[PDB]
């Protein structure tokens, strides 16, 4: 269940003149209910 | 226009001020066309022959 | 331009589907941790700024 | 730097819906049957 804390906006960022910046932002959030309840398997040859 | 790469692992500091980021432009793709011609030339005895 | 009417909203439109494609990566990547820049988590109260 | 991440108040929430299903009911041990004694040994003939 990725959890978002702040969504996808639009804002400024810093001085740039007349460059008219443009900025977007986010949260990365992630979070795993019990560990072995998912499995991995890597490859590897013989 | 595609868009751009493989993202990820690009860490910045909450106030890094990134270097206005990156992008890629767009692609003009050209080409030309093609004159098809068919020609017909008929007498008049023969447009009227049954 | 021809194919695009503003450029704002069109790269607007790009850096939104460029970001979800980087939070799709980095969610399935495989790197390790890398001594995240917290100031002694658990009891930080003597925080390390600059 | 400048972190940012003094926040003294410290809220710590957390996520409601813990959503568990582990189940570890073997019912054919508790259909296989049960039989009433009075001792402590039991013993049976062939």
């Amino acid at each position: 269940t990725q959890m978002v804390l702040r969504a996808p906006k639009r804002t400024e960022l810093a001085k740039d003149g007349s460059y008219e910046k443009w900025m977007i932002e986010m949260e990365v959030g992630l979070r795993h209910r019990n560990p072995y309840a998912s499995g991995v398997l890597f490859t590897a040859a013989g | 226009d595609a868009l751009a790469s493989v993202d990820g692992n690009n860490a910045h500091v909450e106030g890094s001020r990134a270097e206005d980021g990156e992008m890629k432009p767009t692609v003009i793709k050209s080409n030309v066309t093609q004159i098809l011609r068919k020609v017909v030339r008929v007498s008049d005895t023969a447009n009227t022959t049954a | 331009n021809y194919g695009r009417g503003r450029e704002l909203m069109y790269q607007l439109e790009k850096k939104g589907k460029e970001i979800k494609r980087d939070l799709e990566k980095i969610l399935l990547s495989g790197q390790a941790r890398t001594d995240v820049l917290a100031d002694q988590y658990l009891t930080n109260s003597a925080a390390d700024p600059a | 730097l400048f972190v940012s991440y003094d926040q003294n108040g410290k809220k710590l929430s957390f996520a409601n819906w813990i959503s568990v299903l582990s189940p570890q009911d073997t019912p054919f041990v508790s259909m296989t049957g049960k039989e009433s004694i009075n001792q402590t040994i039991f013993s049976w003939q062939t």
